[PDB]
This record gives structure tokens, sequence and C-alpha cells, in this order.
């Protein structure tokens, strides 16, 4: 057989894997402040604008809202650079294999 | 001979299945346990009453109700295998801070392991579909 | 946010677009109306909905309820005695909208009186 | 006749589908109960401990919960194998009695 | 003549197991607005000012003491939330537990087509 | 050539997310309904998104016709990619199948 | 003739079995139902039992629990009657409708 191959084929499989996660982080982001999106159009504070935390609500202005979903945020946004890193690390050493595996 | 190949090939079918689904197991755990962590600690007032603020009850799957949580100053922690126990203040931050170190740690070893393992499944996988 | 078919930003064709479309359209209604107290505002001259595209009263409303005074649909030529006579200078942007080029008003009332 | 060609194929068809997803079933409450014995004895036990299913949750000593936790885990090791051992013979009788038909 | 009929049998077999498979998890989502109208009984009946769990999140429970039986959740919109009567929930459970109990009923029939042509095809096969 | 099946995929993998909202399609008028079954009775909320958001009767049939609106329109989306990725699969047959012979 | 046969064996089929999860799942959790108060009880006190049927669960006195294991157990103890009844004789048209389908067809 070939050893390259087996190995050719981790790379290719962790781009996807890593390069999707970022998806999720930008879709919960984008989601998780649709509860900005909410709040300040329709009920402004004037009213308590809680803050879901687990199963019980935090409530506080419209301000404190757009606070502590930015701060869900804010942790969310920090592993996307992160991530893109090991994301975008992934497939040029699966380049460096292509290069590799045409002599044998 | 046939005989050297496919226990190789049926060890990593069963060691490739298993590896795979604790590695998603604690996958999915670190970010879980972590965000029980910080709805825990929104919900903690220290060296005070947890979770004073508002609540609305689940009843069940299609039910919420709305009420008023404060207890006694504890947390009931979802372990899962059948088991709850009962936690504190500071003994659910006990536990809960506890599981995202572990939860962390036991994958990319699980991982690696893995990477290698299915390295050996499939480069096995190819001798074998060879002879028979 | 500024008009095409709609007062706000948002038109919707799609929902896997309208979550993507809920992210940035969360701004302007927010920014503005908070610049305006970021700044700081105790008032505000604003031109007609006739005379501006379109001013949102869901972002209006959370703008009053800073306890800005909010002239909404404000006249021009008054604006004018305003902007020269007692130096409300121009803001017809964000890069021209600070606290300095608001004018001071030792007193501003809104007066059902007389 | 073909009545058992028909048979053994659609027989073996439906419960090695119906005991493909049975083998590792058990192996992530295998992973979960290794992750509890893990996560949850690394914590102190002194506290109330619970047995819960779906509708009803049931107060408990915490010694009590001990023999139900573990004994289901290896329940869990030892029929997770057999069973495998049952698809793997069933997947030979399936592929001889799927031969006779896509012949 | 025979593996031509072989294969079709094999095939509306599948049918006969799909419709099978479209009524069984129809049940369960009946019995969670029955599990759901079921927790608003003990709930209403109980009392106010004594311990719950109800689940947090993964992970953990939040406890505490009961208050505002009547204010109820029927899960609608996108996720969108309501209140209602306590007895209008339970309706509203019973309503979609009525809706989706027909659908059972319907696929069940069109399950049946699904055996006897499969017969049917055997029939000509072994006969 | 995968440009059959990369299209049935393309075919098959909308064809639910067509199919996945009527379900809130069907509980955004739900609620439209429990909206008038309430004359205020129970105060409505929203969630999409984590927080809870107090909604007027008014602003809630805004907010589910928005949540009607955040369902509608991606259930309309597919009908054409059921088409040409079964057709241009089947083009793709005309084509690179084409391509195979000569 | 094969035509009818697939009908009239499914639908009592379905009949019979029924009444049988019906009614063993009566006695299986009346029987299952003496262990929660014997596994409570066991404790020399306890300041928190709950009591749902879901997965809210509220603190209830535990006289409260025998009684409602009372009429749940009579209650599971009277619907096994016809639930054996209905399993027992609806057992017979589904078995007797699929008699000739495979002795016939084997002939």
């Amino acid at each position: 057989d070939q050893q390259k191959i087996n190995k050719f084929a981790r790379n290719t499989s962790r781009i996807t894997e890593l390069k999707e996660e970022i998806e999720v982080k930008k879709k919960q982001l984008q989601n998780l402040e649709d509860a900005c999106d909410d709040i300040m159009l329709a009920d402004d504070d004037c009213l308590m604008i809680p803050y879901q935390i687990g199963d019980v609500f935090i409530s506080h202005s419209q301000e404190e809202t757009q606070e502590m979903l930015e701060e869900a945020k804010k942790n969310l946004q920090e592993e996307i650079d992160a991530l893109e890193s090991r994301v975008e690390s992934i497939q040029r050493v699966l380049a460096d294999l292509k290069v590799q595996l045409y002599a044998k | 001979v046939l005989k050297k190949l496919d226990e190789q090939y049926q060890k990593y079918k069963f060691m490739e299945l298993n590896l795979a689904q604790k590695k998603r197991r604690l996958k999915g755990q670190i970010p879980e346990i972590k965000q029980t962590l910080e709805i825990l600690k929104y919900m903690q007032k220290k060296k005070e009453s947890t979770n004073s603020m508002e609540t609305r009850f689940l009843l069940a799957d299609n039910l919420y109700c709305k009420a008023s949580v404060p207890p006694t100053d504890k947390m009931c922690l979802w372990l899962g295998a059948n088991v709850m126990l009962e936690y504190d203040i500071d003994e659910a931050q006990a536990l809960l801070e506890k599981n995202l170190s572990t939860a962390t740690k036991n994958l990319d070893s699980l991982e690696e392991d893995l990477d290698f393992l299915r390295d050996q499944f499939t480069t096995t996988e190819v001798n074998m579909a060879r002879v028979y | 946010a500024p008009k095409t078919d709609m007062d706000n930003q948002i038109v919707v064709s799609d929902y896997a677009q309208m979550d993507r479309v809920l992210r940035e359209e969360r701004a302007y209604i927010l920014n503005l109306v908070k610049q305006i107290k970021k700044t700081g505002c105790n008032v505000l001259l604003i031109q007609k909905s006739i005379l501006r595209d379109a001013l949102s009263d869901l972002a209006l409303h959370f703008l009053n309820k800073m306890k800005i005074m909010v002239i909404k649909d404000i006249e021009r030529e008054d604006i004018e005695f305003i902007c020269k006579t007692i130096g409300t200078k121009p803001v017809a942007h964000i890069d021209q909208f600070t606290a300095d080029m608001l004018g001071s008003a030792e007193l501003a009332e809104e007066v059902n009186l007389n | 006749s073909a009545e058992q060609v028909i048979a053994g194929f659609n027989r073996l068809r439906q419960e090695q589908r119906g005991l493909a997803s049975k083998a590792a079933e058990l192996e992530m409450e295998l992973n979960e109960h290794s992750l509890v014995i893990d996560t949850l004895k690394e914590v102190d036990e002194t506290r109330k401990c619970y047995r819960m299913v779906g509708g009803v949750l049931v107060e408990r000593t915490v010694k009590e919960v001990l023999p139900a936790l573990e004994n289901n885990k290896e329940q869990i090791q030892k029929i997770i194998e057999t069973l495998t051992q049952q698809l793997q013979a069933k997947g030979k009788e399936l592929n001889e009695f799927r031969e006779k038909h896509n012949i | 003549n025979l593996p031509q009929l072989e294969m079709l049998k094999n095939q509306l077999d599948q049918e006969v197991e799909f419709l099978s498979t479209s009524i069984a998890q129809l049940k369960v989502v009946q019995t969670k607005y029955v599990e759901a109208k079921d927790c608003l009984n003990v709930l209403n009946k109980s009392n106010e000012g004594k311990e719950l769990l109800v689940p947090l999140t993964s992970s953990m429970y939040v406890p505490g003491k009961l208050h505002d039986v009547e204010h109820v959740l029927i899960d609608v919109g996108t996720g969108y939330y309501v209140e209602k009567t306590a007895e209008d929930a339970k309706d509203f459970f019973k309503r979609k537990i009525d809706f989706l109990t027909k659908q059972m009923e319907k696929i069940q029939p069109a399950l049946q087509e699904k055996h006897a042509m499969k017969q049917a095809v055997m029939e000509m096969m072994s006969q | 050539v995968e440009k059959y099946q990369q299209l049935q995929k393309d075919l098959s993998k909308s064809m639910s997310g067509r199919q996945k909202l009527e379900a809130q399609l069907t509980e955004n008028n739900i609620v439209k309904e429990e909206l008038a079954l309430l004359d205020g009775s129970n105060v409505v909320f929203k969630l999409l998104g984590p927080v809870l958001v107090k909604q007027e009767l008014g602003e809630a049939r805004a907010t589910v016709g928005k949540r009607l609106d955040y369902i509608t329109a991606e259930i309309k989306r597919y009908e054409s990619q059921l088409r040409d990725l079964e057709r241009q699969s089947e083009q793709q047959r005309e084509t690179l199948a084409q391509l195979q012979q000569e | 003739a094969f035509t009818e046969l697939q009908a009239k064996v499914i639908d009592t089929q379905q009949k019979v079995k029924l009444a049988d999860i019906q009614i063993e799942q009566l006695n299986r959790t009346k029987k299952h139902a003496h262990l929660t108060d014997t596994e409570i009880m066991t404790l020399v006190d306890e300041t928190n039992m709950y009591e749902g049927v879901g997965r809210m669960f509220i603190l209830q006195s535990k006289e409260a629990i025998h009684s409602q294991l009372l009429e749940k157990q009579k209650i599971a103890e009277e619907k096994i009657k016809e639930l054996e009844q209905k399993k027992s004789y609806l057992e017979r048209s589904v078995k007797e409708a699929e008699d000739n389908i495979r002795e016939m067809l084997m002939a």
C-alpha cells in the first residue's frame, strides 16, 4: 500500500471539521443577538427586559439585556478567530502532504 | 494468511466506533458544562443566595409556567448515568467548574489516538479487500 | 435605517436569510439613538418624516425614553433660527453629530400652556 | 421455493437494521457512566442522591444509588459485544439472502 | 418472474415500515402534549410556597417555590412564547393531543395498502 | 459523474429545509388565534434568540407576523431547487455522460 | 385469495396487543410503584421528596404519595380486567384470520 493517503486523508477531514464550527459560532452570536433585535424596537426599558440565564431570567432595562447578551456573544466571537487559526492551519499541511504523495 | 488483517479489521472496527462516541461525548460536554458554570454564575450572587431573580418553570416539553425561583441555597446538577446529587452554592460551583477542565482534556488524547487508530483501521482496511 | 421599500432596513424575503438579516439591522435603531445620548442630548431637533426619509418610532420611542427632549418633525426655518440665533450647530450626519454642535438650552420645555 | 428466499432477506434486512443501532446505544451510556464515575465521583458525594426517569424522581441515600449506576455500565459492557456477534451472523445470511434477489 | 416479485416485495416492505415509522414518533409528540398537560395538573393542584425541581439546563436543575400556576405556555411561532389560562393550555395540549392522533389513523390505512400490494406481488411469485 | 449526485444532494438537501418550517408556519398562526383567544388576560412574550421579550398583543402578532416572516419565506425557497438539480443532473447526464461515450 | 387477508390480520393483531401493554403495564407499574415508597421510607428522615409526572418535581407530603399510589394501584387494578379480556378475546380473531394465509399458501 501507501503510507501517505491515510495521513493525507487526516488533514482533509479536519478541514471542514474545524471549518464548520465557525458557522455555529456565527449563527449563535447571530441568533443570540436576535434577543437584541427584538428588544429595542418593541418593548423598551420602561418595562423590564429579562436576560435568560438557563431556566431563569434576570430582569433589567433595555440596556443590561443588550449587555449580558453581548458577553454571551463576546465569549463566542473569541473562539472564532482562535479556531480559524487552527482551521486555516490544517489545510496547508494537507497541501504539504499533496507534495510528497505524487512521488509515492 | 487471512488471519493477520481480520484481527486488526474487527478490533479497529470496535474501537474506532467506541472512541468516536466518547470523543464526541467529550466534545459536546466542553461548552455545555461551561455554559452551566456561567448560567450558575449569572444566578449565583456569591456569598449570598443564588438565583433570586425571575424564572419560568419547565413543567414538561411543551409548557412553561412563570414563578419566583429563590430556594434554600442549593443547586441540583444533572450528572446523567441515572444519578443526580444535591449541590450547594459552592458545591454546584465545585463540581461544575471541575468538569469543565476534565471534559476539555480527555478529548484530544482520545482524538489523537483515534487519529492513528483510524490510520491503523483504514490502512488495514486496504489490504484485506485485496485477498478477501 | 436608510429606506428602500420600508422605514427600517428590514425587508424579509427569507428566514434562513432573516436570521442572517437579523444581525446587522440591530444597530442603526440603537446607535444613532444612543449616540444622541452618547454625545448626550437634553433636546433633539428632528425635521419631518417627510423632510427626513424615515424616523423609526420604535427607535425614537427608546430615544425619547432615554429622556432626551425630542422634537420630531420640526420645521427647518425654526431650526435655521435655532441654528444661527441660539447656536445649535448643523448636524446632518453622524460625522457632524457631537455634543458641541448641539445648542445648549438653559431651559427647553414642551409647552401645552399659553 | 422462493418464499424463504424473499423472507430470509426481508427477515434479516429488518432485524439487522433494528439491531444495527442497538450495539453502540449502550456504549454511549458506557461513555456517560464512565463520564459520571469520572465527573461525579471526582466531586464529593455527601449529598442526597437522585434516581431520575422522565416522569418521576426518587429521593435516595448517597449509598443506595451506587448499586444502580455501575451495574448498568457493566450490563452495558456485557451485552454490547454479544449482540454485535449476532449482527455479523445476520450480515452473512443477509448477504446470503440478498444475492439471490439481486442475481 | 420470481426475483422480480422478490425485490418489489422487499421495496414495499419499506413502505410498510416507513409509515410505521411516521406513526410511531407521532405518538411521542402526542404524549408530550399529554406530558405537558400532565405536569400542568400536578403543578396547579399542589400548592404555593413549596420546593420544586424544574430543569435549569443540561447538567443542572433550578429549584424553587411554586407560584403563578395559571400562567402557562403553548409552544407556538418560531419558539414564540405565549401565556394562557391553565385550563386554556390543557385544551390546547389536548387539541394538540387530538391533532396528532388522527394522522395515526391516517397513516395506518395507507400503511395497509403497502402490505397487500406487497403480498399481491408475492402472491404471483409463490403461486 | 458527481454532477448528478451533488445536484441530487442539492436536490435532497433543501427539500427538507423548505418543508421544515411549515410547523412553525402553523405555530405562527396558532399564536395569532391564541392572541385572539385572549383579550390580554395572559401576557405573551417571544423566544427567538435567548432572552425573554415582553410583547404587546399588537407587537405580538407583529412579532409572530415577523415570526411568520421568520418562517413563510424559507418554505418558499426550494421548488426551483428540486427541478434543475434533478434536471441539470439529467442534463449532466446529457453532457458528462455524453462526454463519456465519444 | 390473498387480497383480503392482509387487512383482517393486522387490524385484530393491533387490537389484542393494545390490551396487552394496557394490562401488563398496570401490573408492572403497580409492581414498580411498590418500590418508590420503600425507597423513600428507607431513609430515617428526609426533608426533600419530590413528585412529578414529568421534568417538574415539586415538594409534596410523603402522605400524599401513598394515596396518590392508592387509587393509581386501585385503578391499575380495575383496568386490567377487560384489558385482559380485550387481550384474551381479540387474540382469537387475528390468528383465525391468519390461519388460512400460510397453510393455503404452503399448499
